[PDB]
């Protein structure tokens, strides 16, 4: 998961 | 003919509500108002999804727990880190009322091209691409995009989906990775780190649907004649192998000169060539939204495709209207690409398409  | 504009007060009202966004709606329907094209276009209201179109797509077990967080705005529910609530998408009051308008937005949008009410529709508030089937991801809580396709494909034998948003299409591409009946194509920033970390040239889908995705990682600085190569190449392959029967266009305006991600380089008008070449096609067209951080720079573009889909050349004063003031500090349409390097080299660009160009000589 990234972070946008 | 005419083209369906999906519009309505409340539609506006609700879409202003997402704190990723505030007020972008009304400044993209404002000034498209002040330029009076919503007078050469058919107004339709959405109807709001019911609980049984967005399980067409969203489990019932994160549809509920929507649900159930949008009530009090329950920011600290022990499961939400599990369906991908939190700081990029948090719980907020109403969100599931938000989320049920955006996806019936798109849906009344395809139904009235499943119709032949039109053969564009228009949903600026709509393309939350990254929405999963049991996941809110990106600032997207349930995938509206999916939701048209789902509609559509009711009518349409193939469709092709088109994603020019900076950022990968990843919830539209792996939902329908698996099926040679929908291809998707997707032009973003491709970068370790850079959210939300997939679509390299490389991931061409899966099974049956292996080929049917299409992905063109493209670095910082890009401005609009490069990029108009890269997608009319690889779109020209694309109809050629797939002959969609329809389209789904999201046009997220995060890729345009001015907005604080400040990645690409591109300006309307290069999107615009891209959309009119996809237009000349004479398809079902549903036209989305998506990204774009620079709220009058997105209702530029947006204002600015609106005319493209209408072939009427605006004047390039932004007329005086509600949110005027904030078109400073030249007050213009166009906007102007800043002064920094492109990041892409010649031979990467060519080695990517001719990748492409390679599998899609797989597609019969
Ligand atoms: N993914 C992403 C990137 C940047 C953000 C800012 C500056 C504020 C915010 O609330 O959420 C963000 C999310
Ligand atoms: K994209
Ligand atoms: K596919
Ligand atoms: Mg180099
Ligand atoms: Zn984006």
């Amino acid at each position: 998961r990234h972070k946008k | 003919l005419v083209p369906v504009y999906i519009y309505s007060p409340e539609y506006v009202s609700m879409c202003d509500s997402l704190a990723k966004i505030p007020k972008r709606a009304s400044m993209v329907h404002s000034l498209i108002e002040a330029y009076a094209l919503h007078k050469q276009m058919r107004i339709v209201k959405p109807k709001v999804a019911s609980m049984e179109e967005m399980a067409t797509f969203h489990t019932d077990a994160y549809l509920q727990h929507l649900q159930k967080v949008s009530q009090e705005g329950d920011d600290d529910h022990p499961d939400s880190i599990e369906y991908g609530l939190g700081y990029d998408c948090p719980a907020t009051e109403g969100i599931f009322d938000y989320a049920a308008a955006i996806g019936g937005a798109t849906i009344t949008a395809a139904q009235c091209l499943i119709d032949g009410m039109c053969k564009v529709a228009i949903n600026w508030s709509g393309g939350w691409h990254h929405a999963k089937k049991d996941e809110a991801s990106g600032f997207c809580y349930l995938n509206d995009a999916v939701l048209g396709i789902l509609r559509l494909r009711r009518k349409f034998e193939r469709i092709l989906y088109v994603d020019l948003d900076l950022h990968h299409g990843d919830g539209v591409e792996d939902t329908f990775s698996f099926t040679s009946k929908v291809m998707t194509v997707s032009l973003h920033k491709f970068s370790p780190g850079f959210f939300p970390g997939t679509g390299d040239v490389s991931d061409v889908g899966l099974g049956k649907g292996r080929y049917y995705s299409v992905n063109v990682p493209i670095q910082d600085g890009i401005q609009d004649e490069k990029y108009y190569q890269i997608c009319e190449s690889v779109l020209k392959e694309v109809y050629q192998a797939f002959n969609p029967k329809a389209v789904v266009l999201q046009l997220g305006a995060d890729t345009i000169a001015g907005d604080p991600m400040c990645s690409f380089n591109m300006t309307p008008v290069g999107i615009g060539k891209c959309l009119k070449y996809i237009l000349q096609w004479q398809l079902a067209t549903l036209i989305l939204g998506g990204g774009g951080f620079n709220l009058a720079n997105t209702a530029r573009c947006w204002t600015y495709l609106t005319g493209v889909i209408l072939g009427k050349t605006l004047s390039s004063e932004i007329p005086d209207h509600e949110f005027f003031t904030a078109y400073g500090p030249d007050y213009v349409l166009e906007i102007t690409p800043s002064c920094r390097p492109d990041r892409n080299e010649p031979h990467r660009i060519q080695q990517i398409l001719n990748y492409i160009k390679g599998n899609l000589k797989h597609v019969v």
